RNA sequence: CCGAGGGUAGGGCCCGUGACUGGGGCGAAGUCGUAACAAGGUAGCUGUACCGGAAGGUGCGGCUGGAU
RNA sequence: UGGGAGAGGGUGGUGGAAUUCCCGGAGUAGCGGUGAAAUGCGCAGAUACCGGGAGGAACGCCGAUGGCGAAGGCAGCCACCUGGUCCACCCGUGACGCUGAGGCGCGAAAGCGUGGGGAGCAAACCGGAUUAGAUACCCGGGUAGUCCACGCCCUAAACG
RNA sequence: CGAUGUCGGCUCGUCGCAUCCUGGGGCUGAAGAAGGUCCCAAGGGUUGGGCUGUUCGCCCAUUAAAGCGGCACGCGAGCUG
RNA sequence: GAAUGCCGGCAUGAGUAACGAUAAAGAGGGUGAGAAUCCCUCUCGCCGUAAGCCCAAGGGUUCCUACGCAAUGGUCGUCAGCGUAGGGUUAGGCGGGACCUAAGGUGAAGCCGAAAGGCGUAGCCGAAGGGCAGCCGGUUAAUAUUCCGGCCCUUCCCGCAGGUGCGAUGGGGGGACGCUCUAGGCUAGGGGGACCGGAGCCAUGGACGAGCCCGGCCAGAAGCGCAGGGUGGGAGGUAGGCAAAUCCGCCUCCCAACAAGCUCUGCGUGGUGGGGAAGCCCGGGUGACAACCCCCCGAAGCCAGGGAGCCAAGAAAAGCCUCUAAGCACAACCUGCGGGAACCCGUACCGCAAACCGACACAGGUGGGCGGGUGCAAGAGCACUCAGGCGCGCGGGAGAACCCUCGCCAAGGAACUCUGCAAGUUGGCCCCGUAACUUCGGGAGAAGGGGUGCUCCCUGGGGUGAUGAGCCCCGGGGAGCCGCAGUGAACAGGCUCUGGCGACUGUUUACCAAAAACACAGCUCUCUGCGAACUCGUAAGAGGAGGUAUAGGGAGCGACGCUUGCCCGGUGCCGGAAGGUCAAGGGGAGGGGUGCAAGCCCCGAACCGAAGCCCCGGUGAACGGCGGCCGUAACUAUAACGGUCCUAAGGUAGCGAAAUUCCUUGUCGGGUAAGUUCCGACCUGCACGAAAAGCGUAACGACCGGAGCGCUGUCUCGGCGAGGGACCCGGUGAAAUUGAACUGGCCGUGAAGAUGCGGCCUACCCGUGGCAGGACGAAAAGACCCCGUGGAGCUUUACUGCAGCC
RNA sequence: GAGCUAGCCCUGGCCAGGGUGAAGCUGGGGUGAGACCCAGUGGAGGCCCGAACCGGUGGGGGAUGCAAACCCCUCGGAUGA
């Protein structure tokens, strides 16, 4: 059946990406956040 | 007058359609028209703020000359009346001398070919406009502005109409077709005759899928709701309503007026509306 | 091949009968009231409509086959 | 062919009296209603009076023992559209007539449907009387309806 | 109560005897035939159907008889539901 | 040493279940240390509206080749989507960007908000919509509309020539639109050919044939032909299209007008370029100098922005054309031609799946296009089959119980059971025929019955030709033939009578309920005069609505028919300029503290002072309510009638043992041999009743009752048979559970149901296939129940606040 | 967090084949004119049968599954809400 996962390029880079974090007070506090945990992606990987 | 079907499916037993005989015309004028952009009754924020609205068909908006002293002693022919999707009465298309082309709503009685003006000075005629002070009284008028130049507010809906009752300074006073009585501006622009269409009231939608075409969505009672929902949700199997009937919101809806007291328009309004 | 008729299926008409039910006729020695016949104590009758334990009442219109 | 009378019918308009309601003024101790009363209304200002407005229905006098229509039935006034009918002339046609099972149309009021309108009135209904009782008669309220458009209903002491 | 699954049916039995039938008896208001009542007796047997979820019960047609109880109101790591 | 403790390791169950669709395999040859499993050949089977082909997502080297097999692969492995390495993706024309706008997002101006931030006409961003120039073939191990070959095309720059008042982000036209139905003419695709090309074949009784088998095209500028789309021409007037305008709009006149003309597209032809089968031979060669033609069927595609009908009335913007403004008119633009210039990103491969989403090489999910042939009435249905792709990554035997899925059955035929649950029956097409009732549509495929193949002969109309043959579609009549049987296989309703409920088609508890629930046309109450009421938001702003009382919000009821009574004392809502109560504030009689004083400070009576409440009235399709007792009639019985208590008033019409009736299987009637159900009645309705509507109602229903006919393995009552398992052998190899165990019966006892205690009985040691009575067997710290001054959802005339409103 | 799911908004796409045969139109009949009747034409519908597609009715299987909702048979809708 039709399960929760559904990939699409463009939806994962316009919600989860490096330009709406940024957009956004608690965006913001999610690099920051993920920068002082030392993450090695702040935002996820998507190919575009 | 409304036509009726044969009843070859359960539907059209009971489905009645306007006729459409005043329509000579089947296509708007092309630079008259816009994209009428669709709510599904959500706001700015997109919340839905009136309920079961939205899936109608699509609309293009029609936009109506709802001001006509804008164009004072300018003669007008009535080219075409015309179906308009975004209101009940149906529309007349006007060819001004001017060359200039617009869109009034179309007067129970108007005929294609006829020439109409609007203007202190125009004939008491069916399809021109006045200001009101200039109307005769006891002449049945539509299309009114409230206050002057602000734009028709009043009488727009197929068949209503207000009539001029008296004058006082510089107020006329208007039967509207609520029953209310009111004052109203003299100089305040009104059109002779009353709105066209009025059959439209004896439409009989006939099926679900009717409203559904117009828009309208399914309203869901109440009383068919749990009390997260509603005052009236809850209960085990059917149950009265328990309580004073209240609206979603918990105001009641019977007989509770809800005009707001101290608004300063009551100083204009003569008589509650009746019936 | 046709064919008495038998068989399957579906219709039509008529008769008898049926828990129960509608009113009708008659009986008369009862209970309730007294609607009509006199101006019958609200003149009567009437088509219709609504109502009332009952006769009946009232509305609308009609008739005189109504007393004074 | 030339004339007449007429509430004959249909459509659009339009006038005044009166009732009720709303507003303004003036005024106060009751008004109303009946056989007599009570319910009702009234000092939260009624009734009676004056001015203004709204609205519906019906048309006083003329009006009669009258007129018109096939019957039902038709009554302010104006116009339009339209039917029947009578008279004089004795001009045209030449028995072209009478009746009429069926058919078709019309058909008071009440009633029905869809929409409108709603002043007065008023089934049902509520209340006051009357009365032995009074699901009535009389009184105070009052919804359909009564009015308009279209469609049904097709009855009558539709009688001379 | 850190769980002992419940009515009824189906399936499969097994046991008790306060015995429904069949076998053996005494008494009888036992002539015979048919019964009644008590005693001994558990070896075997103890039908099919209509109604109702029913157990039970009532009814139809039979029968030698159409017994009554226990087994966690026997039996859901056997089925149904 | 215990915490259903934590982390790790390792056991038991156990060589057990299983090895993931029952589409299926066999053999020969090869390779290799090793082969059911890799390669090759023959045979067999399966898909073929796919299980084949193409594209978009998503995935990200999985692609190709060489070398490998530790692990991954449910077995094996020499193989592989696996390991190592090397190689592979080529564009002005395909897609996206250097173009356009949609919702939406963002946002100069502006508005709002303690901060963060929220909005916001223009503008900008935003596509799978608009717009825009490439077709066919060849080539690689692997890319190709990209390379190559042939034939075409677009834009930009410059130049030449000719032409013109040139010029835009501004004006206008256009772009530009729905649903259903559909004409003409074409193309895609397909069928046939006694015709054209072709390697070859004659078998096994016959055939050297009008035999068999194979193939018989594709692209193509200008020109031309056929079929369509789009478009009226001239002058005069002009005040409108937010400047200007010669454009467009409007008026008038003339001609032309279903013609033409101009213009654009499709199709055909078209110089030219390609392709080219079976078979044979070792992907390639040959076939071949291949042939490349005729007839027919024919789209849902094309002409297209076609036509008609209908109501629910069907994007924008740019490209494009036209108009003019600044400007500039040696410029500029337009047309033709010539040369030059033409960037960035994607391109491999999987793609209904072993490469995507499901932890797995997972029977699940995944949008668009192509999807051949024959027959069955049609079709994308069904059976077979083409091209193409597969046999599903454990096998070999055996031939028990039992399970699954399947086939048949004597006699009976629902006797099964809660229920015909399940399974039979019925089954397509043509013809005949068809009831109550009905809203006149329907009910209806009612029901029920007849026909159905093949052969010969005769013939009717339609399409294509030409008006004929030929082809093709729909027929009709006659006469015959065969079988148990002719929709001979596959796909394809069992029917009827009668109740309840809901009018109807729809919708719902994703994953235990599809219903009588929700919705629904329709009915009624009520609010709302527009900066509407109402809703979201602190606000600005929005929705409502670019709507205006024939409209918008809220509520109930729920097609339609006939109806919808009585009670307004309580609560609600509505109306009420009186009166009572009424807070802040106003007022300040009077009184107090302090100071020597003026003075400063405090308390405070009458009186004035809103909404609200009290009070008066209205209001039921507003919340709601709608009695009791005694007596009375020629026999009993009952009570039309009278009396009396109470009430705000005492349930009307209709219905009633009901989706409601306790007593109850009420009673009577019907149906059955028999009927707690069902249907029809009665009425002492425990406890119907009129918009939480009452009573009916044709049609409808995977709803829930009752009955009958048909037919059956449901059953009496079971038997046999098939395949996939179970079983045995080879390969791989789990799980929950588990204090430890050397773990029998009875009768007792024991915390009251004992393998484990007592007495007695029975019992050699160990497995294998089976069955489930016990181990109070496993699972889940009982959901019931109670308890905790535990929690949370919900309600209200509980308390206390708050928003909101007055 | 709306890549599942619910609703709406914008823009695209899809629905084999067969059946029934409304209005309208035309012709004829009818009448004073009509209503209306009949035939042909026509092609309507939350119309009918049935694939794709969307569902999930009854049963059976599955139940340490192929699957944390699947499989077989059957069944509802299939121009529309
Ligand atoms: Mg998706
Ligand atoms: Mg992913
Ligand atoms: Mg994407
Ligand atoms: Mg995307
Ligand atoms: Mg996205
Ligand atoms: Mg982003
Ligand atoms: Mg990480
Ligand atoms: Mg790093
Ligand atoms: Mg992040
Ligand atoms: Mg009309
Ligand atoms: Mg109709
Ligand atoms: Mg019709
Ligand atoms: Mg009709
Ligand atoms: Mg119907
Ligand atoms: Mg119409
Ligand atoms: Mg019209
Ligand atoms: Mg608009
Ligand atoms: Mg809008
Ligand atoms: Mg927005
Ligand atoms: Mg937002
Ligand atoms: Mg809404
Ligand atoms: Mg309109
Ligand atoms: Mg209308
Ligand atoms: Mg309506
Ligand atoms: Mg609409
Ligand atoms: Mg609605
Ligand atoms: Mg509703
Ligand atoms: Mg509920
Ligand atoms: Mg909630
Ligand atoms: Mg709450
Ligand atoms: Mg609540
Ligand atoms: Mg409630
Ligand atoms: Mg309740
Ligand atoms: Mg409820
Ligand atoms: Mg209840
Ligand atoms: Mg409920
Ligand atoms: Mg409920
Ligand atoms: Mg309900
Ligand atoms: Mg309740
Ligand atoms: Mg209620
Ligand atoms: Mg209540
Ligand atoms: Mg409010
Ligand atoms: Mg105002
Ligand atoms: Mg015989
Ligand atoms: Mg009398
Ligand atoms: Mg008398
Ligand atoms: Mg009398
Ligand atoms: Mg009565
Ligand atoms: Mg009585
Ligand atoms: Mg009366
Ligand atoms: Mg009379
Ligand atoms: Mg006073
Ligand atoms: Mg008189
Ligand atoms: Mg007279
Ligand atoms: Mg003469
Ligand atoms: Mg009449
Ligand atoms: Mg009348
Ligand atoms: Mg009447
Ligand atoms: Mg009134
Ligand atoms: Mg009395
Ligand atoms: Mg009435
Ligand atoms: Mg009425
Ligand atoms: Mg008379
Ligand atoms: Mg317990
Ligand atoms: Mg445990
Ligand atoms: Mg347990
Ligand atoms: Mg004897
Ligand atoms: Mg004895
Ligand atoms: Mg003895
Ligand atoms: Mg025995
Ligand atoms: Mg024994
Ligand atoms: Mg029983
Ligand atoms: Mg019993
Ligand atoms: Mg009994
Ligand atoms: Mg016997
Ligand atoms: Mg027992
Ligand atoms: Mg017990
Ligand atoms: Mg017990
Ligand atoms: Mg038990
Ligand atoms: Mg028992
Ligand atoms: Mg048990
Ligand atoms: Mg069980
Ligand atoms: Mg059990
Ligand atoms: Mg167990
Ligand atoms: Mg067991
Ligand atoms: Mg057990
Ligand atoms: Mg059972
Ligand atoms: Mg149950
Ligand atoms: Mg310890
Ligand atoms: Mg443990
Ligand atoms: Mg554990
Ligand atoms: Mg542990
Ligand atoms: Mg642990
Ligand atoms: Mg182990
Ligand atoms: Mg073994
Ligand atoms: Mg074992
Ligand atoms: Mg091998
Ligand atoms: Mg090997
Ligand atoms: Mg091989
Ligand atoms: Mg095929
Ligand atoms: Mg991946
Ligand atoms: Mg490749
Ligand atoms: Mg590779
Ligand atoms: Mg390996
Ligand atoms: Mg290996
Ligand atoms: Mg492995
Ligand atoms: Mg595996
Ligand atoms: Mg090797
Ligand atoms: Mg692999
Ligand atoms: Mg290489
Ligand atoms: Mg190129
Ligand atoms: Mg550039
Ligand atoms: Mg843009
Ligand atoms: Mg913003
Ligand atoms: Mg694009
Ligand atoms: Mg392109
Ligand atoms: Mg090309
Ligand atoms: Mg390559
Ligand atoms: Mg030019
Ligand atoms: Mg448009
Ligand atoms: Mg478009
Ligand atoms: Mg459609
Ligand atoms: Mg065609
Ligand atoms: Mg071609
Ligand atoms: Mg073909
Ligand atoms: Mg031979
Ligand atoms: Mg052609
Ligand atoms: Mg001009
Ligand atoms: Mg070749
Ligand atoms: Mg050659
Ligand atoms: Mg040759
Ligand atoms: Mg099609
Ligand atoms: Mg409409
Ligand atoms: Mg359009
Ligand atoms: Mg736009
Ligand atoms: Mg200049
Ligand atoms: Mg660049
Ligand atoms: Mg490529
Ligand atoms: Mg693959
Ligand atoms: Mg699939
Ligand atoms: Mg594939
Ligand atoms: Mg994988
Ligand atoms: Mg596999
Ligand atoms: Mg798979
Ligand atoms: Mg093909
Ligand atoms: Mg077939
Ligand atoms: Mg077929
Ligand atoms: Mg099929
Ligand atoms: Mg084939
Ligand atoms: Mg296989
Ligand atoms: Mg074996
Ligand atoms: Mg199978
Ligand atoms: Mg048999
Ligand atoms: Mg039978
Ligand atoms: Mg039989
Ligand atoms: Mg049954
Ligand atoms: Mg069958
Ligand atoms: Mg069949
Ligand atoms: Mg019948
Ligand atoms: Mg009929
Ligand atoms: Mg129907
Ligand atoms: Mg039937
Ligand atoms: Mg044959
Ligand atoms: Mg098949
Ligand atoms: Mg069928
Ligand atoms: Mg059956
Ligand atoms: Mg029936
Ligand atoms: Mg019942
Ligand atoms: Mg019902
Ligand atoms: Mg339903
Ligand atoms: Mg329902
Ligand atoms: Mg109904
Ligand atoms: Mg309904
Ligand atoms: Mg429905
Ligand atoms: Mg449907
Ligand atoms: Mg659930
Ligand atoms: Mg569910
Ligand atoms: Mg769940
Ligand atoms: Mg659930
Ligand atoms: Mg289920
Ligand atoms: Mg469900
Ligand atoms: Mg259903
Ligand atoms: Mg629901
Ligand atoms: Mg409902
Ligand atoms: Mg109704
Ligand atoms: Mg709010
Ligand atoms: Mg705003
Ligand atoms: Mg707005
Ligand atoms: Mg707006
Ligand atoms: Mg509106
Ligand atoms: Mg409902
Ligand atoms: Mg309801
Ligand atoms: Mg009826
Ligand atoms: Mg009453
Ligand atoms: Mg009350
Ligand atoms: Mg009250
Ligand atoms: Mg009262
Ligand atoms: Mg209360
Ligand atoms: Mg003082
Ligand atoms: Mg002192
Ligand atoms: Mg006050
Ligand atoms: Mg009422
Ligand atoms: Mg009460
Ligand atoms: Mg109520
Ligand atoms: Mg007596
Ligand atoms: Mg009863
Ligand atoms: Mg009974
Ligand atoms: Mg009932
Ligand atoms: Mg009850
Ligand atoms: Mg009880
Ligand atoms: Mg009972
Ligand atoms: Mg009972
Ligand atoms: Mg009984
Ligand atoms: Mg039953
Ligand atoms: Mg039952
Ligand atoms: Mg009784
Ligand atoms: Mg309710
Ligand atoms: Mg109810
Ligand atoms: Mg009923
Ligand atoms: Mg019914
Ligand atoms: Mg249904
Ligand atoms: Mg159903
Ligand atoms: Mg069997
Ligand atoms: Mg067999
Ligand atoms: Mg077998
Ligand atoms: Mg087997
Ligand atoms: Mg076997
Ligand atoms: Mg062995
Ligand atoms: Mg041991
Ligand atoms: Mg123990
Ligand atoms: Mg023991
Ligand atoms: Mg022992
Ligand atoms: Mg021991
Ligand atoms: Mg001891
Ligand atoms: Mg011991
Ligand atoms: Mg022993
Ligand atoms: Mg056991
Ligand atoms: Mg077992
Ligand atoms: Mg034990
Ligand atoms: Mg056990
Ligand atoms: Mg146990
Ligand atoms: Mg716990
Ligand atoms: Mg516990
Ligand atoms: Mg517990
Ligand atoms: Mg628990
Ligand atoms: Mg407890
Ligand atoms: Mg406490
Ligand atoms: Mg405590
Ligand atoms: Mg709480
Ligand atoms: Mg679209
Ligand atoms: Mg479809
Ligand atoms: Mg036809
Ligand atoms: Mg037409
Ligand atoms: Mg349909
Ligand atoms: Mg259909
Ligand atoms: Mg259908
Ligand atoms: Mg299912
Ligand atoms: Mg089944
Ligand atoms: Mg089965
Ligand atoms: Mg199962
Ligand atoms: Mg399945
Ligand atoms: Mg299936
Ligand atoms: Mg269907
Ligand atoms: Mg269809
Ligand atoms: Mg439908």
């Amino acid at each position: 059946m039709k399960r929760t996962w559904q990939p699409n390029r463009r939806k994962r880079a316009k919600t989860h990406g490096f330009r709406a974090r940024m957009r956004t007070p608690g965006g913001r506090k999610v690099l920051k956040r993920r920068r002082q945990k030392g993450r090695w992606r702040l935002t996820p990987a998507v190919r575009k | 007058a409304v036509k009726k079907f044969k009843p070859y499916t359960p539907s059209r037993r009971f489905m009645t359609v306007a006729d459409f005989s005043e329509i000579t015309k089947t296509e708007p004028e092309k630079s008259l028209v816009k994209p009428l952009k669709k709510t599904g009754g959500r706001n700015n924020q997109g919340r839905i703020t009136v309920r079961f609205r939205g899936g109608g068909h699509k609309r293009l908006y029609r936009i109506i000359d709802f001001k006509r002293w804008d164009k004072v002693g300018i003669p007008a022919k009535v080219a075409a009346i015309e179906y308009d999707p975004n209101r009940s009465a149906r529309i007349a298309l006007l060819h001004y001398v001017d060359g200039e082309k617009r869109y009034i709503i179309a007067p129970d009685g108007l005929q294609v070919g006829q020439q109409v003006v609007a203007g202190p000075d125009a004939p008491i005629q069916v399809g021109n406009a006045l200001p009101l002070r200039f109307i005769p009284v006891g002449t049945v008028v539509h299309a009114v502005e409230l206050e002057p130049k602000k734009g028709a507010k009043l009488a727009r809906a197929a068949g209503t109409s207000a009539q001029i009752q008296g004058r006082e300074g510089d107020y006329v006073i208007l039967r509207l077709p609520s029953g209310e009585l009111r004052k109203v501006h003299g100089e305040c622009y009104a059109t002779v005759g009353a709105v066209g269409n009025a059959d439209h009231k004896n439409i009989v939608l006939g099926k679900a899928g009717r409203s559904r075409w117009l828009g309208r969505r399914p309203h869901v009672r109440g009383a068919a709701m749990n009390p997260v929902d509603h005052p009236h949700g809850g209960g085990e199997g059917r149950a009265p309503r328990g309580r004073p009937p209240a609206s979603p919101w918990g105001w009641q809806t019977k007989g509770l007026k809800t005009r707001k007291r101290r608004k300063p328009s009551s100083r204009f309004i003569i008589a509650r509306r009746k019936k």
